[PDB]
């Protein structure tokens, strides 16, 4: 499923060592399925595959 | 018979007098610093704001 109309913000962000922002993003898929998240840059890591 | 100024009906800033013990009340001057401490349970993350 593709998706369309990626709509991401950061209600509040707190860099820890726990998980210190929780990202939210509003979408518009195509189907309904699985999806893989990856982040690109080393910056950030996330806890969801 | 003379007795004249009661502290009651006397005093700055209207505090009242009570007496055994004696104690006045009210004495509106000054501000008081008041610090409170608090664990997490009470707030909740803006995911469930």
């Amino acid at each position: 499923p593709s998706v369309t109309d990626m709509s991401c913000e950061v209600p509040a962000c707190t860099h820890s060592s726990d998980f210190g922002g929780v990202a939210i993003i509003k979408y518009t898929a195509s189907k309904k399925g699985k999806c893989a998240v990856h982040s690109m840059t080393n910056a950030v890591t996330i806890r969801e595959a | 018979k003379e007795r004249g100024a009661s502290l009651q009906h006397t005093a700055p800033f209207g505090c009242q007098i009570a007496t055994n013990p004696v104690r006045a009340v009210n004495c509106a001057v000054g501000n008081i610093p008041i610090s409170i401490d608090i664990p997490d349970a009470a707030f909740t993350r803006v995911v469930d704001a």
